[PDB]
């Protein structure tokens, strides 16, 4: 019934994703960000925070 | 210039189809597609700029 | 097999921008001027043959000159390689290069690779 | 046996705000990737040393194998930064940690040491092969492998490493196979 | 990536365009649109025919890495591919992914 | 999605950058063409340029024109950050509802004007 696995298989899969890609990166280029930010607003008056 | 005006007029003819389409959204889809590229273009601009600076 | 790819790409690009020139506004003559201007520069350079061409805490300066010449890095004629990287990993002093889709100009000749693997010590 | 120093981690304040992106583009041998880490990693060949230069002006230098070599390497890193043109100062070159390695030259029984010294020594075979003898009077963490190589870590000054070796020398000789 | 514009191919193109711009034969903005088309085309063209590859060996010098791009300057080394030897006293290597 | 010219955010950006360079002490009336010039964004396209000038700066409910040149409309008083007693001094509206949100960033954080403001009559309650 009980095996001897070292790293759970599910845990090992998330590790590669988080290491490969970081969801939030540099806190930098304020001017650059605004443009990215303004553009989204054109499509919609309302977007959820996430 | 009047031929160009006629071409512009065709524009309004097909914008009628656009309304009927919405009444039935292609323009909206195109706009959405255009919105998506902006971010990729900026990313290319930063990395591309860095490459230009390098050489 | 390289002049061929270039012709191939020039043709495709020219064909693919025709409508843009037209939509933007431009006579097809301008398009042909582009092709001519473009083909001609390569012929003038003569790097290869083309079908078109044939037609104390402060006195820090007390420790200086450690840096070498920055200007040595740029010649403007230096063999320039354009490629993409998959992973570049160096362990200790070993640098390993895992590259792809590259166009090389070595000793004057032009080469291409889908993958390139290299090693170097720094 | 005399232990030999293998790593000096030193921290020095340049004194002013630094723009990291500008440093990466002009300095040679420099990598600054924001997603993985927030600092410029700069490496020099003449004295082997890898230095993280932080954005707020604090610099940490690593990889030097002696005290004078670390101070000299930190000064070299500061001067490269200055030649770019940012205002530069050198303050508090203070060593943080020094790792030293030595060999007793005789086989040692780790299991026995745990039996008579359970209070200061912790050993688990599965997690790591070597016993850790954290020592309180001279604050140092010493890792002893079965073969006999002892690595001493966490010493503020050169001396501390030498006194911990004197104490460990005879205790190991008692547990020598 | 506007990466491949300063290449033989890309520069001959820009020069040709500038002329047309100079003679008002061809103009700007449109020129930008053409370059944009070029970027898409050269990226796509590169990953096409393939069937080529090169192992190289070297002794480094400078290195640089920014947001996504390595630029080296390997020197005094010879690279042999398919029994062909290339001798370089100074080589600059740029990879932008 | 109605009518869109060039890149989105040109308006909410032109006004702001002005809402910024002027506060940064660069105080002087300007025009949309001058803003494109200084921002090196002149190549926004004549159509968009025109649409911005005629409409974007017409649909703005608080934009100020004497004539040629657009002016800031958020505060009637120049953001001096000092000597408001006359406004403060006036006793016909119990201090005229002073706004903290308008205050700050003219050339200093209010925590500097206020202390003198604390030193002087100026009294502020963060209710």
């Amino acid at each position: 019934t009980n095996y001897k696995p070292v790293a759970n298989h599910q845990y090992n899969i998330e590790y590669e994703r988080k290491k490969k890609e970081d969801g939030k990166r540099a806190r930098a280029d304020k001017q650059h960000v605004l443009d990215m930010l303004f553009s989204a607003f054109e499509k919609h008056q309302y977007y959820n925070l996430k | 210039a009047q031929l160009k005006f006629f071409e512009q007029l065709d524009q309004i003819e097909k914008q009628r189809k656009d309304e009927q389409e919405r009444e039935i959204q292609l323009r909206l889809k195109q706009k959405a597609k255009e919105m998506q590229q902006q971010e990729l273009a900026q990313m290319r601009q930063r990395d591309a700029n860095l490459t230009a600076l390098a050489a | 097999t390289v002049p061929k790819l270039y012709r191939s790409v020039i043709e495709d690009v020219i064909n693919d921008v025709r409508d843009i020139f037209l939509d933007d506004g431009v006579d097809e003559q301008v398009l042909m001027e582009l092709k001519t201007l473009w083909e001609n520069k390569l012929m003038q350079s003569r790097a290869v043959d083309g079908f078109h061409s044939e037609e104390e805490e402060e006195p820090l300066n007390s420790e200086d000159d450690v840096s070498d010449e920055e200007g040595q890095e740029l010649f403007d004629t230096e063999n320039v390689v354009v490629c993409q990287y998959d992973k570049i990993h160096r362990s200790k002093n070993k640098w390993k290069f895992h590259l792809k889709d590259g166009i090389m100009n070595l000793n004057g000749r032009d080469y291409i690779f889908s993958k390139a693997i290299g090693d170097a010590e720094w | 046996i005399v232990p030999q120093l293998q790593n000096i981690v030193s921290t020095v304040n340049l004194g002013c705000k630094l723009d990291l992106k500008t440093i990466a583009l002009r300095a040679r041998n420099a990598e600054y990737n924001p997603k993985r880490f927030a600092a410029v990693i700069m490496r020099i060949r003449e004295p082997r040393t890898t230095a993280l230069i932080f954005s707020s002006g604090k610099m940490v230098c690593t990889g030097a194998k002696s005290e004078e070599q670390s101070r000299l390497a930190a000064r070299k890193y500061a001067r490269v930064v200055q030649k770019l043109g940012f205002p530069a100062k050198f303050l508090d070159f203070k060593i943080q940690n020094m790792v030293g390695s030595c060999d007793v030259k005789f086989p040692i029984r780790l299991e026995g040491l745990v039996l008579t010294h359970q209070q200061f020594s912790s050993y688990e075979p599965e997690l790591f092969p070597g016993l850790i003898y954290r020592m309180i009077k001279p604050r140092i963490v010493l890792l002893i492998f079965v073969s006999g190589k002892v690595v001493l870590t966490g010493a503020k000054v050169r001396a501390e490493i030498y006194e911990a070796f004197e104490n460990i020398y005879p205790i190991l000789k008692g547990f020598r196979k | 990536y506007q990466l491949y514009r300063n290449t033989t191919l890309g520069n001959s193109l820009q020069e040709s365009l500038d002329e047309l711009i100079q003679s008002q034969q061809i103009t700007p903005q449109l020129a930008l649109q053409v370059l944009l088309q070029f970027d898409k085309a050269i990226n796509a063209a590169l990953a096409q025919r393939v069937r080529n590859r090169v192992n190289f060996r070297g002794s480094l010098n400078t290195y640089r890495f920014c947001d996504n791009v390595w630029t080296f300057v390997l020197n005094d080394v010879e690279f042999r591919e398919v029994t062909e030897l290339i001798k370089v006293d100074k080589v600059k290597i740029v990879a932008c992914d | 999605s109605g009518s869109s010219g060039y890149k989105f955010g040109v308006l909410a950006k032109i006004v702001n950058y002005m809402k910024t360079r002027h506060q940064r002490g660069d105080t002087h009336p300007l025009t949309l063409d001058e803003i494109l010039d200084e921002t090196q964004h002149l190549d926004i396209g004549l159509k968009q340029k025109q649409w911005l000038m005629t409409e974007a700066l017409v649909n703005n409910p608080k934009i100020e024109v004497i004539d040629g040149k657009y002016a800031f409309k958020p505060k009637y008083n120049v953001r001096d950050k000092k000597a408001l007693l006359r406004l403060l001094d006036q006793h016909d509206q119990r201090g005229l509802g002073g706004i903290l949100l308008e205050d700050i960033e003219e050339a200093l954080p209010n925590s500097q004007k206020a202390v003198k403001a604390l030193g002087d009559q100026i009294l502020f309650v963060n209710r």
